[PDB]
C-alpha cells in the first residue's frame, strides 16, 4: 500500500496561478514515478505531466500545458509539485496525483482535488 | 507454463493489468568447464532484494512509459550501460495480481555479455534493489543435477522460471525434451531435500 | 547444524578426511533498502559452477597445501584480490564424503566489500568455476518471506548453508531465534512451492 | 574418477639420471596440483616435490632433492615431470604421482614406480 495526499486547488481567477503537491506514504521505493493526469467537463482522464524521482528521463508534459505548468519534485520529502500558470478555463477540471515505481505491480492513484477557473 | 497472449493482445490490457519487462541477455559460448563440459550459451539472470532469482527489469506503468523506455529505465539502474528496443521483444505471457509479462531477449557476444557483468557492479541499483547477477549453467554434469538441474533447484520469481524455460526452448538454446529432463530431476532434487 | 570439532581435533584428522576451507566476508550496512528496510549486514556468497550457492574456497590437499595458503589459492583465483590468515579462522565442522569443513569469516567495510565484488567480475575463475557473486538480504519484509527467508530458499552447498547460520549466529549478526524464524518461513515456502 | 598414469624409473647408476612423468585422466579440473611423494626403504611415505597446473605458487621440493630433482609440467598433456639428477643411495624408494585439485574432495594417487640406484 502506497498512500497519495495531496495539497492545493480550488478556485482561480483566470491568468492567475496555482501549484498542487502530492506525496506518497507507506511502501514507496527509491527509484519511482509521480505525475497528475486532470478530467475535464466531458473528456476522459488525461495526462499532464510526470517526473521519475531518479533523473531517469526528462519530465514531460501535455501539450495544452507546455509552458504553463512546470513539475518539480522534492525526493527528500517523496513530494511533486505542479505550478500551474496562467491559468485557462481549458484547465477547469479534477485533478489526480499518481504513483508507481518498477519494483512493485499496483499503479497508484491519489484522491482528486477542484481545480475551478473562472472569473 | 504461462498462457502465451499476442503482443496486441496484451495492450488491450491496460488499466486492469500491471504490465512487466524483462531482459533475458545471453551468448553462444564456446568454452568447455575444466576444460571437459560444453558451456553452449552462458544467460544472465540476477539475485533481487527479495532473495529470489529473476531477470533484469521490472514492472513498466503505461500511465508514463512504452513498455521499451520502461524496461531500458529500469536496466539503466540494474545493469547500466545497454539499451533493448522492440527488436529484441520475444514474448507476452499472463500470470496475487493480474500482470502482463513481456519478455526482451538479446543475443550478446561472450565478451559483451561480460562487459554487462562488469557495468552491473558498478550500477546504481547493486547492492541495493540487486544483488548480484549470476550465469545459468545449462550444463548438466555426470550426477545428472550438477548444473542446470541444480540451479533450477533455487528459489525464482514464478514467471522468471517460466521465461527462462520458454526462452530456452523457443530460442532454441536447449530441446524441450532436455529442458523437462533437467526441471525434473530438479523438482525430485528438491522434494529430496524435504526430508529434514 | 553439522559437529563442531576443535581445530587441533580437526587437524588429527588426515588421509581418512577430506578438508575443506571456506571465507565467509560481511560488512557492517548502514544503507535501508527502498529508503525503509535497514540493511544492517552484508554477506558475500556466490553461485558455483554446479548451479548451487555456496561461499568464496574450495577443497585443500593438505598434502600439497597449509590450510590459509590453500584457501587464498582459491580465493585468488574466484576474487582475486584479497588474502586471509590465520586471525580469521572461525570454526572446524564435520560433514557421499568424510569432510571437515574449516571457515573463516572477515569484517570489511562496505566498500572493501565492494572491491571484492569489482575484483570478481575480473577473476581467472570468473564465468567458469564461479558464476557470480550475490549479496545476502539479511532483513525480512513485510510478508514474511522477502528478502533472507526467500533467500535461504535457494539451493545450496549444504555445509555452505549450515555454515551460514552458524557464522551469523556466533558472529551476533543475528539471533538465533529471527534464524530459526527464517529458516522455518523458507523451508514452508519451499514446501508450500511443491504442489504442482 | 581421476585415474593417473605415470612412466620412467626403474635401475640407475649413481650419479644417473632419470625422469618421471604422471598424466591425470578423468574428472579433472582446470586449476589442479600434482606432484611426487617415495617411501624409502625403512621410512614413512615422503613429500619429494610438487607443482601447481595455475602459478598458484612456485614448485617446492623436500630439502633433501632441492637443487638435484626439478618439476615440470604441460598442462596441454595435463602431464607433470619430475627430473631425478645426481641420483644417489637415498633417492631409491617407491616414487607415488598425486593429484588432487580445489573443486572436489578426493586426493588421488598413482601406482608406485620404484628407483633403484646401485652400481
Amino acid at each position: 500500500e502506497v498512500q497519495l495526499q495531496a495539497s492545493g486547488g480550488g478556485f482561480v481567477q483566470p491568468g492567475g496561478s496555482l501549484r498542487l503537491s502530492c506525496a506518497a506514504s507507506g511502501t514507496t521505493s527509491r527509484h519511482y514515478d509521480m505525475g497528475w493526469f486532470r478530467q475535464a467537463p466531458g473528456k476522459e482522464r488525461e495526462f499532464v505531466s510526470a517526473i521519475s524521482s531518479d533523473h531517469s528521463r526528462i519530465p514531460y508534459y501535455a501539450d495544452s500545458v507546455k509552458g504553463r505548468f512546470t513539475i518539480s519534485r522534492d525526493n527528500s520529502k517523496n513530494t511533486v509539485y505542479l505550478q500551474m500558470n496562467s491559468l485557462r478555463a481549458e484547465d477547469t477540471a479534477t485533478y489526480y496525483c499518481a504513483y508507481s515505481d518498477p519494483y512493485q505491480p499496483m499503479s497508484y492513484w491519489g484522491q482528486g482535488t477542484q481545480v475551478t477557473v473562472s472569473s | 507454463e504461462l498462457k502465451q497472449i499476442s503482443r496486441v493482445e496484451a495492450m488491450r490490457l491496460g488499466p486492469g493489468w500491471s504490465h512487466s519487462c524483462h531482459a533475458m541477455l545471453y551468448a553462444a559460448n564456446p568454452g568447455q568447464l575444466f576444460g571437459r563440459i560444453p558451456m553452449r550459451f552462458s544467460v544472465l539472470m540476477q539475485m533481487r532484494f527479495d532473495g529470489l532469482l529473476g531477470f533484469p527489469g521490472g514492472f513498466v506503468d503505461r500511465r508514463f512509459w512504452s513498455l521499451e523506455d520502461g524496461l531500458n529505465r529500469v536496466l539503466g539502474l540494474g545493469l547500466g550501460c545497454l539499451r533493448l528496443t522492440e527488436a529484441d521483444y520475444l514474448s507476452s505471457h499472463l500470470t496475487p495480481h493480474r500482470v502482463v509479462a513481456h519478455l526482451y531477449a538479446r543475443q550478446l557476444t561472450l565478451e559483451q555479455l561480460h562487459a554487462v557483468e562488469i557495468s552491473a557492479v558498478h550500477s546504481r541499483d547493486h547492492g541495493l534493489e540487486v544483488l548480484g547477477l549470476v550465469r545459468v549453467p545449462l550444463y548438466t554434469q555426470k550426477d545428472r543435477v550438477g548444473g542446470f538441474p541444480n540451479f533450477l533447484s533455487n528459489a525464482f520469481v514464478s514467471t522468471a522460471k517460466c521465461q527462462l524455460l520458454f526462452a530456452l526452448k523457443v530460442l532454441n538454446m536447449m530441446p524441450e525434451e532436455k529442458l523437462v529432463e533437467a526441471l525434473a530431476a530438479a523438482t525430485e532434487k528438491q522434494k529430496k531435500a524435504l526430508e529434514k
